[PDB]
């Protein structure tokens, strides 16, 4: 096996059948430990999830002093509470929605308001898209629409050169069927 | 990078009794145990601890015994009864500290990477010294100097949460260093 | 397999005893090292996910309150009115997925 | 049935990175650990075996436990990269065996020396008369290359137990050809 | 293979005692006294022409190797590849011996230093800075070897013969000679190390002279006979005077690299005399007059304002300048060594400070003892 080219060829053709056989199951063990670490990740998330307390929903009626508030639970009584440390006391306005501690009962976190689903009718429909290429033959009024609506909110510097305010709004009068909604939807 | 440590007053307290536990056979003049913690930010928090068997020889001062297996199981107990808490380091007493503390620390940095140690002072408790805490960094030493370990210091304080001040204020009951002071109280603070 | 025969042609006492050891000896020592590291860490972490699953089993216990999820937020978040006519908040939901839930 | 505390002491110095024993000197001493851990287990299900290294440090990587599966796991990745330090190896084995949780067990140490030891004759005979004042039997079994039966090794074994002592064998091996058959001849039944 | 050294027995003097000792050691398959024996042959200063005659045997070592420390294995192949004396195939030979141990023993880092040891002579910019940078990317978690930084300085020492390596060399020359400890080689190389160390802090930007190197022995014990002008001009800097005679006599002595930076010499000492004339009076009257700067620094009157705004800009002082009196106010925060005989005067300041605290504490306690309680 020193230097016959036949036997030293067979020196590793008994070895390469072993050294890939010991390498084949090891990446399988890499995969199995990878899936178990993914499963252990879910368990430790639940150990984090198990220890939470749950909170009380309430709303701020008014502010008394720099630390005394008057809140009210959704179904229960009124209270006098405080903040945690850094809850930005200027942001708490009379009418906001907050979340209270269960036992300490002070304010943990404020919440926005998403009430009365009749007004919740803005998130299901589409804005379009319509981009002034679908609308036909009405462009002379379209340009006159876009100065008083689009140009305030996109471009207030022009209204400060001459010195003029208006975000006011229009009235679209005309017999039905023609264009009275698409112009609204195109500029929206 | 540690701002300051916060000593919950059960831990020191639970060191002094354990010094008094071995004090009936007391010939060691040092007590080493495990310091549980709750790392939150650059400021550190400690609220629980326990002890561990440890010995040390005056000759050659480098033969020492932290018990790993006792440290495994009893921390496995305190994890099981409270999964909030984990290890942050260790403690000892005897303010003239043995130089073996390089070896104690570099062992159990494999439990916590940024390991930390707090020295309490059970018998010297008189003038100005609550505790002391070190941090472990290792430069060489300086620009043109040989290698070294060089324990560094992080400042310390004694913390307070609710339902331990309840345990504090019910246990003082004698003079208490009463609330916001009079003329005599402020002058003694100046003394 | 041409180079497998062809390297047995050129250098007969230079890599036939050498190359067919060096990248196979260093292979089998790393394969011996890493067949036991992953296997022991496999068996250890099966025990820890066993013990955690036993721990979740005890704290997930009947009886249950029923309720109705009113809405869902993320900053993952839910506002829940119980059938005790009491509205609660939780920042963390628990042993479901937020995307699997609906009001 | 007999109650003792076995403290096996292996070598992982540089001088075990060679092959006078034909597979590997590590695999020679590892299989020696297999036959002594199975011997103390099958002789008594109430004994306990913990390991201690001696190269570059002495580490108590497994404590004195009746478990053996952790010991067999720690036999792997031993990394023989150290340099032998032997005078502290007895002292770190003895004060380990004064932290016994069952203090009715006897005390017996076995040690694997596969490196030439470089120590004073005075230091070991101070350790030998220390063990005379402490009643601990130590079995020194020579491995690897072997400066065979030195004045250091023979006088330590003699002053371990003089005037009809145990018979703690200073076991010598042929450096290479020959398995642990001589290692199971005398000491594993008649120490 | 035993007969391979029986025929290549020559050029190692005392042939039976070292070659027949050699064939005992690897035929018993040991690898440490064998390693000490082969290290003994290569450490031997000879011509050592049999590097090719031993690298076949070194390949025979790596055939049935299976145990050997790659640290000492690469430590001996860097002398072999030094003996090869042909850098073209030497790099390819090194990278093959580099990749044969990619294992957990970090000798690959000193392979990279062995790359730049042969590449800061040819191919000197394009990947030399990369094999500079890659080492301290890996010089982590372990100060225990210290030969890792020892050889990392050795490429930085060859990187001294670039342009902008004067202070960065000077910072690293302290790092090396700090991390290595023993002297372990004669004066005839060490005193030139101190010679290039004194010039590197001389040209360095942020350094003033960084004293206690005068206290550090590797220049004072090694150049106390020759090149005393450099110890003299380090005296004049750490004693901050202009002292125009000998600080010109260093330019009389040192002809290269000193007249080219003579303007920077006079620039540094005129902002180094400031932090000693403010060190002289202990802030009782630290309002220094402008003429005292113009006398000590021997600079003209119109340049002292740009001189003190410079030292304020660098940040070795935090004073201010008035010009209705043209006097300079000094609030100073750049301290230095204070030479144990002046620890004595520092002791007496501390004791006067001590007894004033204690005495009039006793006056307060005795005065208000009745209402203190
Ligand atoms: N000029 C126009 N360009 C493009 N589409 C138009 C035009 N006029 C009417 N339509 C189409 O007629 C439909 C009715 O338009 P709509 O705005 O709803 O009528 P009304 O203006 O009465 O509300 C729309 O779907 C729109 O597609």
């Amino acid at each position: 096996m020193a230097d016959p080219r036949d036997k030293a060829l067979q020196d590793y053709r008994k070895k390469l059948l072993e050294h890939k056989e010991i390498d084949g199951r090891l990446k399988e063990l890499r995969e199995q430990l990878k899936e178990l670490t993914k499963q252990y990740e879910k368990s430790e998330n639940d150990l984090k999830a198990l220890q939470s307390v749950g909170q009380i929903v309430g709303e701020v009626l008014k502010q008394l002093t720099e630390e005394k508030f008057i809140v009210k639970a959704t179904n229960g009584p009124r209270y006098v509470v405080g903040c945690r440390r850094q809850l930005d006391k200027s942001k708490l306005k009379p009418g906001t929605r907050v979340a209270l501690d269960m036992t300490t009962l002070t304010i943990m976190r404020y919440l926005p308001r998403e009430v009365d689903p009749l007004v919740y009718n803005m998130s299901h429909e589409d804005p379009g898209n319509v981009s002034y290429s679908e609308i036909g033959g009405l462009s002379e009024q379209i340009r006159e629409l876009r100065e008083v609506i689009e140009l305030p909110l996109t471009n207030p510097e022009l209204f400060q050169r001459v010195g003029i305010i208006p975000p006011k709004g229009c009235l679209l009068y005309g017999p039905p069927g023609t264009g009275k909604t698409l112009l609204a939807r195109a500029v929206a | 990078a540690v701002q300051k440590v916060v000593v919950h007053p059960l831990v020191l307290l639970s060191v002094v009794d354990h010094f008094n536990r071995i004090g009936k056979v007391g010939n060691q003049k040092r007590v080493v145990g495990v310091l549980l913690g709750s790392w939150q930010k650059k400021v550190l928090d400690v609220s629980n601890s326990f002890a561990v068997p440890f010995d040390e020889d005056d000759k050659d001062d480098s033969v020492w015994f932290l018990d790993h297996d006792y440290l495994e199981n009893m921390y496995g107990m305190f994890k099981k009864v409270n999964a909030r808490e984990r290890i942050v380091g260790w403690y000892h007493t005897g303010p003239k500290l043995h130089k073996n503390d390089i070896a104690i620390n570099e062992l159990m940095k494999r439990y916590c990477p940024n390991s930390v140690l707090v020295i309490i002072d059970v018998k010297p408790k008189d003038l100005g010294l609550p505790t002391e805490a070190y941090i472990s960094v290792e430069e060489v030493h300086d620009d043109g100097t040989p290698t070294s370990k060089t324990f560094e210091h992080v400042t310390s304080e004694i913390g307070a949460e609710e339902a331990e001040e309840v345990g504090v204020e019910h246990l003082l009951r004698d003079i208490k260093d009463t609330t916001v002071g009079t003329l005599s109280q402020r002058i003694t603070n100046q003394v | 397999e041409q180079d497998g025969i062809g390297e047995e042609v050129l250098k007969m006492s230079t890599e036939e005893i050498i190359q067919r050891t060096r990248l196979l000896d260093s292979e089998i020592k790393i394969m011996k090292s890493e067949v036991l590291r992953v296997t022991h860490e496999l068996q250890a972490m099966k025990d820890k996910i066993k013990e955690n699953s036993e721990k979740i089993k005890v704290n997930k216990t009947l009886p249950y309150l029923v309720s109705n999820v009113i809405e869902l937020l993320d900053v993952k978040c839910a506002v829940i009115k119980t059938s005790t006519r009491q509205t609660y908040f939780l920042p963390v939901i628990g042993l479901v997925d937020a995307e699997k839930l609906k009001p | 049935m007999v109650l003792e505390s076995t403290m096996v002491c292996v070598d992982n110095s540089e001088y075990m990175r060679n092959g006078d024993f034909l597979p590997t000197r590590l695999q020679a001493q590892q299989d020696a650990v297999n036959i002594v851990c199975h011997s103390k287990t099958r002789s008594n299900p109430e004994n306990n075996v913990g390991l201690i290294t001696l190269a570059n440090d002495c580490e108590v990587l497994t404590t004195l436990t009746p478990d053996t599966g952790r010991i067999l796991s720690k036999l792997h990745t031993v990394q023989p990269k150290g340099k032998i330090t032997f005078c502290t190896g007895i002292r770190v084995a003895h004060l380990a065996l004064k932290h016994r949780q069952g203090k009715n067990h006897k005390m017996r140490i076995i040690a694997f020396v596969g490196s030439p030891v470089e120590d004073n004759e005075k230091d070991l005979v101070k350790l030998a008369k220390r063990l005379k004042k402490e009643k601990v039997n130590v079995d020194i079994i020579n491995f690897g290359e072997e400066e065979v039966n030195t004045e250091k090794l023979t006088a330590f074994v003699n002053t371990l137990n003089g005037k009809d002592g145990t018979g703690s064998h200073l076991v010598t091996v042929p450096p290479g050809p020959s398995l642990a058959d001589a290692l199971i001849s005398s000491p594993i039944l008649a120490g | 293979v035993p007969g391979f050294l029986q025929q290549s027995q020559n050029s190692g003097p005392g042939q039976p005692a070292v070659w027949h000792r050699l064939e005992e050691l690897y035929t018993k398959k040991l690898w440490h006294q064998l390693t000490l024996q082969v290290l003994d042959f290569v450490q031997d200063p000879c011509f050592a022409q049999g590097d090719g005659l031993i690298k076949l045997y070194e390949n025979f070592i790596s055939e049935f190797e299976h145990r050997v420390n790659p640290l000492s294995l690469v430590e001996i192949i860097l002398h072999v590849v030094r003996q090869m004396t042909d850098p073209n195939v030497a790099l390819t030979f090194l990278e093959k011996t580099r990749e044969k141990v990619k294992s957990s023993d970090e000798a690959v880092i000193l392979c990279k230093t062995a790359i730049g040891a042969l590449k800061l002579n040819i191919g000197d910019l394009q990947v030399t800075k990369e094999t500079i940078e890659d080492v301290e990317e890996m010089l982590n978690n372990l100060p225990g070897v210290t030969s890792v930084h020892s050889r990392f300085y050795d490429l930085s020492s060859k990187y001294y013969q670039t342009i902008g390596n004067h202070a960065s060399y000077y910072k690293d020359a302290l790092r090396f000679l700090g991390c290595v400890d023993i002297k372990d080689l004669p004066v005839s190389e060490q005193q030139e190390r101190a010679f290039t160390l004194g010039l590197a802090g001389l040209l360095g930007e942020g350094v003033f002279n960084f004293g206690e190197l005068l206290m550090h022995p590797v220049l004072e014990s090694l150049r106390n006979t020759d090149r005393q002008w450099l110890i003299d001009t380090l005296y004049a800097f750490n004693s901050g005077n202009v002292e125009r005679f000998q600080t010109l006599k260093t330019a009389w002595g040192q002809q290269p690299d000193l007249a080219a930076n003579e303007a920077q010499l006079l620039r540094k000492i005129q902002l180094l005399c400031l932090m000693e004339m403010t060190f002289t009076r202990p802030a009782n009257h630290r309002q220094l007059t402008f003429e005292e700067i113009a006398k000590s620094a021997k600079i003209t009157v119109n340049e002292v304002e740009l001189l003190v705004m410079k030292a304020l800009s660098v940040g070795l002082v935090k004073g201010s300048i008035d010009e209705v009196d043209k006097r300079v106010h000094m609030t100073w925060v750049q301290p230095r060594v204070l030479d144990l005989q002046q620890i004595k005067g520092m002791k007496d300041r501390l004791e006067f400070w001590c007894t004033d605290v204690k005495s009039m504490e006793m006056l307060v306690e005795h005065q208000a003892h009745d209402i203190l309680t």
